[PDB]
C-alpha cells in the first residue's frame, strides 16, 4: 500500500538532469553518493533499519549503476554517456580490454531500452525492484523487504497498461531484463576486483568500501 | 564497517 | 501466435514421473539427455535452426537443470531430490565444501517455489522463457527466438490470473524468480569449471561437452 | 564440435 510510480519519477529526476577504465570507474564512484540520496528518495526504504538500507545498497549498487548510465545512453551511438559527462566509444572500451562486457551493455541493455523506448518511469520502477532485493543475505526482515518489491511491481503494471494499452506485453519484457542486468553486473564485479587486485586503475573510497568484504 | 555509507544514510 | 500452456506442461510431464558433488554431477549428465527431449517437445524450437537450437540449449542447460531438481524437491525438508532417486542433504553439502551454493537453491529457489506452490505448468512456462533466450551470442535470428519468448510469457499470464485470479501479481512473482535463478546457475557454472580443473569429481561426456568452450 | 548435443537433436 503506498507506492507511487510519481514518487519514484521524482527520484529518478532528482538525481539526474585516458583509460576508459578509470573513467569509469570514477563516474562510478561519483555516482554512489548520488545513488544514497535517490534511494532515500524512494517510498519507505529510509524506513527500514540502517543496517537493512545498507544490506540492500551493497547487494544492488552495481546493477543500479548499469541501468542509469544504461538508459541515459540510449540517444548516444555505439558507446555510453558517464555521469562526469564523458563518452566511452564502443572502440574505447575494445582498445582498454574490456570489449566483451562493454558488448554486453550496449547489446543487452541500452539497445533493448532503445527498442522499447523505456521511460524513465519504468526505468525508475525497474530500480525500485532491484533496490528491494528479498535474496539481500543478513536482512532482518526479508519479508517486509519483499512486500516493498510487490508494491513497486505492481505499480510498474498498472502504468504500463494504463499509458502502454496497445503493448499488453511490455511490462513482462521490462522485468525480463533484469536477468541480463543480473549477470552483467556480476561479470563488472569480477573485473572490478581484478583491477583492484592488479593495482593499476585509481580506485576511489567509496567504490573501493563497495568491494569491501562481504 | 562500511563508514561511508552509514555516514550518508544517517544524515 | 499458437504457444498454448497445454503443449508445455505437456512437455513437462513427459520427461518426469558418497560426494554429494559427484551423486549431483551424475544426475545433471543424465538430465542433460532428457533436457534435449523436452526442449523438442516445446512448440516451435525444433522448427530453429539446427545451430540455434544448440546454442540456445548450450546457453540455459544449468538454469534449465536447477529450476527442475529445484521444483522437484519442493517437498524435501532441507536438501534437494536428484533424477536418480536420491537425496542430497544441506548438511552433507556443507560437509563436501559446497554448502553456500546449496544453501542459496535451497533458499532462493526450493523454498520459494514452495512458499507460492508453484505449479508444473508455471515451471514449465519459466523454463520455456529461459530456453527462449534471445540474449544468446551467436544466434542467427534473435528477433525470432525473442517472439518466441513473448509467447510463451503471454500465455503463462493468461494461465496466471485465469487459475489464479486472487493473486495479481503472481505473474511477476514468478518472473522475478529468474534473476536469481541466473545468479545461481552462474556461481554453478564456476564450481564445475573449478572441479574440472582439479580433477577430482568424474564428470561424464555430456555434462563435459556443454563445458567445453565457447 | 559439440558432438553429443547435435546428434541428439537431429535423431
Ligand atoms: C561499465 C564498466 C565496468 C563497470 C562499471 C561500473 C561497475 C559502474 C559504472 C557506473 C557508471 C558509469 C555510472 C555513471 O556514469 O552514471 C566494468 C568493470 C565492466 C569495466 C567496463 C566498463
Ligand atoms: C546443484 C549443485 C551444483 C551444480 C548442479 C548442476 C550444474 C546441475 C544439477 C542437475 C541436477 C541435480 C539434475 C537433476 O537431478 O534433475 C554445484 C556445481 C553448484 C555444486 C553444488 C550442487
Amino acid at each position: 500500500e503506498d507506492m507511487p510510480v510519481e514518487r519514484i519519477l521524482e527520484a529518478e529526476l532528482a538525481v539526474e538532469p585516458n583509460d576508459p577504465v578509470t573513467n569509469i570507474c570514477q563516474a562510478a564512484d561519483k555516482q554512489l553518493f548520488t545513488l544514497v540520496e535517490w534511494a532515500k528518495r524512494i517510498p519507505h526504504f529510509s524506513e527500514l533499519p540502517l543496517d537493512d538500507q545498507v544490506i540492500l545498497l551493497r547487494a544492488g549498487w552495481n546493477e543500479l549503476l548499469i541501468a542509469s548510465f544504461s538508459h541515459r545512453s540510449i540517444a548516444v551511438k555505439d558507446g555510453i554517456l558517464l555521469a562526469t559527462g564523458l563518452h566511452v566509444h564502443r572502440n574505447s572500451a575494445h582498445s582498454a580490454g574490456v570489449g566483451a562486457i562493454f558488448d554486453r551493455v550496449l547489446t543487452e541493455l541500452v539497445s533493448k531500452m532503445r527498442d522499447m523506448q523505456m521511460d524513465k518511469t519504468e526505468l525508475g520502477c525497474l530500480r525500485a525492484i532491484v533496490l528491494f532485493n528479498p535474496d539481500s543475505k543478513g536482512l532482518s526482515n526479508p519479508a517486509e523487504v519483499e512486500a516493498l518489491r510487490e508494491k513497486v511491481y505492481a505499480s510498474l503494471e498498472a502504468y504500463c497498461k494504463h499509458k502502454y494499452p496497445e503493448q499488453p506485453g511490455r511490462f513482462a519484457k521490462l522485468l525480463l531484463r533484469l536477468p541480463a542486468l543480473r549477470s552483467i553486473g556480476l561479470k563488472c564485479l569480477e573485473h572490478l576486483f581484478f583491477f583492484k587486485l592488479i593495482g593499476d586503475t585509481p580506485i576511489d573510497t567509496f567504490l573501493m568500501e563497495m568491494l569491501e568484504a562481504p | 564497517k562500511h563508514k561511508i555509507l552509514h555516514r550518508l544514510l544517517q544524515d
